[PDB]
């Protein structure tokens, strides 16, 4: 059940970047393999056979798809801006917003130093930004 | 040879006798041979199948013999038909 | 193509025959022995112009390679000054003539007591559609990638003790330190770096058995890709970093030395604990502030002796990298 | 080997205790028909931190679904997560924010207060008749004496002062405070997001 | 393992046979994924 | 003639710029013929040329023009050149090399050899060999020293030199045995050097003698002529392949054999005739 | 004591002969399976009881298939046919039979195992003084390899081709050396 929920949420998460992928859990190798198919190729290459931005997006999607199976009323997270660089970081924040603002059962507290108000994706309702006046 | 026996298949439809001739090298190490010397290098074995006659009659250098002589010659050439190693068929 | 072209071709073939990387003194001696049969004897010459007459030919070969798709990089080795120049009694050119390092001198007496930069034949192509393999299959490629990953991971050390393994590098570091200032009290800090260290971890490969791993590692060592220290720990040599300049920077987050852009594999790296920011995962100077041996000697003997990374005392510096 | 038999008997007794504990639990949801889009109860409406770590008594009204605190790093950015984990009830070693609960107290003050306001007005409430529309969770950390609690309601009537009521309320609301992934700190997030080997991904998942 | 198996090998492939020798570095090891 | 060299280099640069597929073909040839040190087949050349042309969407040039451009680039950059090879049936049944109508090709250097550079290389190899296997040892995991050959030496892979030495010994055996040597007697003669014939792998190379001979035959070093009979049985005769004929000329063989027996340069005469007599019917020339 | 002495003498006489025979047949098996790129040897396992001695065949033609005794159900038909044909070939030089006859053999086995067994047959025919095999090819295979030593014979007849009896040169079927002098 847990792996099914994680697989489905990862598949639904990759659609944001117009990708199509899946998770595979292997007990023979005791490993989790991520397969992603992007726009250019026609064969689902191994996730390691990709670039930095795609791998970071896959890792963020895996984080969300690991939060998903365990239904948590409250979820909290610290900064992630140092693990993603420029455009990929904006796409990752967009993925977090899009996947987490819909669900009402789970309240998410994301603590980031980067100003979300600079991101154009703030007009979406259900997202609360509490910018500390005192630096 | 480990297969069904159909003598009529060999015989041409209409013809009385069907004939096969096979020639082999001869060496002075095999006995019970007709008309052929030990120093000779030719062994001619002929088999004929006919509808009217039902017997085992072979030919050695064109000389009629019973199947026993040709069988013991085959034995003395270290070649075997019943054994599956020398001859391989579908069965 | 009478004299100059033949000499250039011979120099390039000598560079290639040495598995790409070759010592600069060997190239100088080869150029001497090629020029002594080119124009008269050239007895009355100076090394100050010999080095230029080598460098211009090297650049002439390099531009042809670049328009063809290759390049010769004069990448300096991590170990420099006399430590790497000594070799085995300088250049090789006793009951019989089998061991004579100081004999067969070129002309009357020619010797190069200083040599640090090595010339390496590298390919600038990244995708490399034309070439798919050299002599190995995919299992060996996977083993090589795993070994590179293990070497990259082993760079960070937790604490380390005062083992003080003294084979090559730390002797030169101590010589540089005592040349800068005479302390001899706490120069040998208890912090060690294992950027190129692995003995048993490489043997834990799954697809290949122990015998295959040993054979492949020995073949790579003979090919001068993975080198072993005096203790017996495998590590990447200068050839690997000279070739894979982009593989160790794009896939793995690495920083350069005081130069504009260069791969640091050994030298001095303390960083204390407050690294530049926090980086992706690893810290302790994982974003910047790394030095070579020659770079450290140049920096410590010039202005601003103290580290520029927000201030760092010399007492805590002197971390040995192996 | 009698030690093997002793271990077998101990494991059997542990299974017996676990099955008794399972048998003790009953149903806690009554299925109030009511009316989906609206969030269920249990989310944190507000947190107030009086003399906690760096900043002074501070109010913060968290949103219902997604919150983006833009407290700059080095200004007690992680204070909110630490306060929430401590107030909801969690092991100090799991949090890994501060050397001890004593250090969480602001310097120069002997006590610190963490007050949380879980929402009960919406459906799924835990004893909405008793606690009302809000459940207040206040924890006091003092340099001298044990850390104190009260699970007071809106009117200030201290319903309880124990810790088992904390666990009952939290489990009813299904807040995995014991799981260190639901409340990701900086180091845990860095360790998870930088996982490279497929074995590391499998382990973390 | 008593005789010079390198000196004869050094005479060959260098003085004679005029055979090109190249390191042929492991270029396909770092193949770009061209995303 | 510096201006001549400069304008030749400019012409080569213009040629390589005009034909991008030529650069890729030169790179592929330098990869295949040098990494595996094998013989390039004619059939694969057309396939790779067509594939590169389709990838580059450039009209396919003439094969002769492509070969000439490749040879010019190799001679101007690496100094190498491609020489054609005859057919093996000609020998079983001054010739200018085919060049454009040959079924096989191999990279070959075309610069005259010096007198001291090779001496320097062989002396460096001998100096390194004195300590490579000192006291019957070996480098690598066997000992605690990895950088035994200093920072860099001429030993290459520490096994290619042994392979070339064994190849030279085999060629000398085949060339001087009236161009007809049997397998068993060749093994017996090689046993004098110290190579075991009981199936144990040879040192350094770690390859059995039979596999080494098979690899040599595969790489066109030797030809396994099979004049098998009956009274005695199967007969394995070793010949000289066309690759060896192209690599080793008369003057090249004389230069190689001059230092083999250490004969003085004054007695160089009356030796070339003996070499020609020993070679016999081996070269198509 | 006398019984055990006699048993030891009989075992001492018997052991070297079958040992060398097994070594030779295993070497032949390996040299015939090298073209397949597989390692196999005909081993004679000899337990304490003499009647319990058995024959083991090592299989490597398929990586998935583990090393086990030859059987039809677990292994593929083509690989098994190639293995048994090679085992037959190995026991030919030792035997004094002038030739061996194989029927329904060249019929396709996956067009790959059949190709490698044809390559093995070519290699065996390269050696001289070898047995003549009367090969049968019920199904035609595209791109068959034809060695110079062996010659192909065709018995098919064409409508435009005259009757064999009336045509003096048509009596021979699948023969080319007959037309040429000598």
């Amino acid at each position: 059940g847990t792996c099914f929920d994680a697989d489905m949420d990862f598949r639904a998460s990759l659609k944001v970047r117009k990708f199509s992928g899946n998770l595979s859990f292997i007990k023979d190798t005791k490993s989790l393999e991520i397969y992603i198919l992007t726009t250019n190729d026609e064969k689902a290459r191994n996730v390691d056979t990709l670039s930095g931005g795609e791998k970071s997006f896959s890792q963020m999607a895996l984080l969300l798809a690991t939060w998903k199976p365990m239904r948590s009323r409250i979820i909290a997270l610290d900064e992630f801006d140092v693990f993603m660089d420029q455009v990929n970081r904006k796409i990752g924040t967009t993925l977090i917003v899009k996947k987490l603002k819909d669900i009402a059962r789970t309240q998410t507290i994301i603590i980031t130093p980067q100003d979300i108000g600079k991101i154009a994706d703030i007009d979406s309702s259900g997202v609360s930004i509490h910018r500390m006046r005192d630096p | 040879i480990g297969r069904s026996k159909k003598v009529e298949d060999f015989i041409k439809n209409g013809q009385d006798v069907s004939k096969i001739e096979i020639t082999l090298k001869n060496s002075p190490n095999v006995t019970d041979i007709e008309y052929i010397d030990a120093r000779d290098e030719t062994i001619k074995i002929t088999r004929i199948i006919t509808r009217s006659k039902r017997r085992s009659d072979y030919l050695i250098n064109d000389y009629q013999v019973s199947e026993s002589v040709v069988k013991t010659l085959v034995a003395q050439l270290n070649i075997q038909l019943d054994n599956l190693c020398q001859f391989l068929s579908q069965e | 193509p009478v004299t100059g072209d033949a000499t250039a071709k011979y120099l390039l073939q000598y560079i290639l025959s040495a598995r790409g990387i070759c010592h600069e003194n060997a190239l100088i001696l080869a150029l001497m022995r090629l020029e002594t049969d080119a124009s008269t004897l050239n007895t009355e010459w100076s090394i100050q112009q010999w080095v230029d007459k080598l460098n211009d030919y090297i650049n002439a070969i390099n531009v042809k390679l670049n328009l063809l798709g290759y390049k010769i990089i004069r990448i300096n080795h991590g170990i420099g000054r006399n430590a790497v120049t000594l070799k085995a009694k300088q250049n090789f050119e006793n009951t019989a003539i089998r061991a004579h390092n100081n004999d067969y001198a070129v002309l009357q007496s020619i010797v190069l007591p200083e040599s640090n930069r090595f010339f390496v034949y590298v390919n600038l192509a990244s995708t490399e559609e034309t070439k798919l393999a050299t002599r190995f299959n995919q299992n060996e490629i996977e083993f090589m990638k795993w070994a590179i990953e293990q070497f990259m991971i082993s760079g960070e050390t937790i604490v380390e003790g005062p083992a003080l393994e003294t084979s090559i590098i730390v002797k030169e570091v101590n010589r540089i330190l005592v040349a800068a200032t005479g302390d001899s009290n706490l120069a040998k800090w208890r912090k060690f770096s294992t950027f190129t260290v692995g003995s048993t971890n490489l043997f834990q490969f799954q697809e290949l058995t122990a015998t295959d791993i040993e054979d492949l590692l020995l073949r790579l060592c003979e090919l001068k890709w993975f080198y072993r220290t005096q203790e017996g720990k495998f590590g990447i040599d200068l050839r690997c970093i000279a070739e894979l300049e982009e593989y160790l920077t794009s896939m793995y987050n690495l920083n350069t030395c005081q130069n504009c852009h260069k791969l640091a594999i050994q030298g001095v790296r303390c960083g204390n604990e407050s690294c530049r920011e926090e980086n992706e995962e690893t810290g302790e100077n994982s974003l910047s502030q790394i030095w070579h041996v020659d770079c450290f000697k140049h920096y410590i003997t010039h202005v601003s002796k103290n580290c520029d990374r927000c201030g760092s005392s010399l007492i805590t510096e002197g971390v040995y990298v192996i | 080997i009698e030690q093997v038999d002793d271990e077998l008997l101990s494991l059997t007794a542990q299974q017996e205790n676990e099955e008794q504990q399972q048998q003790r639990k009953r149903r806690r949801h009554q299925f109030a028909p009511m009316t989906l889009e609206e969030s269920p109860s249990g989310y944190i409406k507000k947190v107030i931190l009086r003399n906690f770590m760096c900043h002074e008594h501070f109010e913060l009204e968290l949103g219902s679904r997604l919150n983006f605190i833009v407290g700059n790093n080095g200004s007690g950015k992680s204070a909110i997560l630490t306060a929430i984990t401590i107030g909801l009830g969690a092991k100090a070693s799991e949090t890994n924010r501060g050397s001890s609960l004593k250090d969480l107290i602001r310097e120069g003050c002997y006590s610190a207060k963490i007050i949380l306001h879980l929402d009960n007005s919406k459906y799924g409430a835990y004893q909405q008749g008793i606690f009302g529309n809000e459940i207040i969770v206040e924890r006091i950390i003092k340099r001298d004496g044990p850390a104190s609690f009260s699970l007071r309601s809106e009117n200030g009537k201290e319903i309880s002062n124990k810790k088992k009521d904390i666990q009952t309320v939290v489990d009813y609301f299904s807040v995995p405070v014991s799981n260190p992934m639901c409340f990701l700190s900086q180091d845990a997030a860095r360790s998870f997001l930088t996982a490279s080997t497929s074995q590391d991904k499998y382990s973390h998942f | 393992s008593q005789f010079n198996w390198f000196r004869i090998g050094a005479l060959y492939n260098t003085i004679s046979k005029n055979a090109p020798i190249t390191d042929h570095l492991m270029g396909p090891l770092s193949i770009e994924k061209k995303p | 003639d510096s201006d001549v060299d400069l304008t030749e280099d400019l012409a080569v640069a213009k040629i390589v710029k005009e034909n991008p597929v030529a650069r890729k073909m030169v790179r592929y040839i330098l990869s295949r013929g040098e990494s595996q040190n094998s013989i390039i087949t004619r059939n694969k050349l057309q396939s790779v040329i067509h594939e590169a042309a389709r990838e580059e969407n450039i009209a396919k040039p003439s094969f002769s023009k492509m070969f000439m451009d490749i040879n010019a680039i190799l001679y101007n950059v690496y100094g190498f050149e491609l020489q054609g090879l005859p057919s093996k049936n000609n020998m079983n049944a001054m010739p200018e090399p085919l060049g454009h109508r040959a079924q096989k090709f191999i990279l070959l250097n075309n610069v005259p050899h010096s007198k001291n550079f090779d001496d320097f290389k062989i002396l460096q190899s001998a100096h390194t060999y004195e300590e490579l296997i000192v006291t019957g040892e070996y480098i690598g995991d066997d000992i605690a020293s990895g950088t035994s050959n200093t920072l860099e030496s001429k030993l290459s892979t520490d096994r290619d030199l042994v392979y070339k030495g064994v190849l030279s010994v085999i060629l000398c055996i085949v060339f001087f045995s009236k161009n007809n040597i049997l397998h068993q007697e060749l093994i017996k003669f090689l046993e004098t050097f110290g190579i075991p014939s009981d199936g144990s792998k040879i040192a350094i190379l770690n390859i059995t003698i039979e596999d080494l001979i098979k690899s040599l035959e595969k790489r066109e070093y030797i030809v396994r002529l099979e004049e098998k009979s009956d009274t005695d049985g199967e007969v394995i005769s070793y010949r000289i392949g066309r690759r060896t004929q192209a690599e080793l000329g008369l003057e090249s063989l004389e230069k190689l054999v001059q230092e083999i027996m250490g004969l003085e340069k004054e007695q160089t005469k009356s030796l070339h005739d003996d070499i020609i007599k020993s070679i016999g019917d081996s070269y198509s020339i | 004591e006398t019984i055990k002495a006699k048993l030891k003498e009989d075992h001492a006489v018997l052991e070297p002969k079958l040992d060398d025979i097994v070594s030779k047949i295993s070497a032949r098996f390996a040299r015939l399976f090298n073209n397949v790129g597989s390692a196999g040897a005909v081993r004679l396992e000899k337990p304490k009881d003499y009647a319990e001695w058995k024959i083991e065949i090592m299989v490597k033609f398929r990586d998935n298939a583990p090393l086990k005794k030859l059987d039809s159900h677990t292994q593929s038909g083509g690989e098994r046919a190639v293995s048994t044909v090679l085992y037959m070939i190995a026991l030919q030089e030792f035997t004094s039979a002038p030739f061996r006859v194989v029927d329904e053999i060249n019929q396709g086995m996956d067009s790959r195992n059949e190709r490698i067994v044809h390559k093995a047959m070519v290699e065996n025919a390269c050696a001289e003084n070898t047995s003549q095999y009367f090969l049968i090819t019920p199904k035609l295979l595209t791109g068959l390899h034809y060695h110079e030593k062996m010659r192909i014979h065709c018995v098919m007849a064409g409508s435009w081709i005259p009757n064999p009896s009336e045509d003096p040169k048509m009596i021979h079927f699948g023969e080319t050396s007959n037309y040429s002098f000598d």
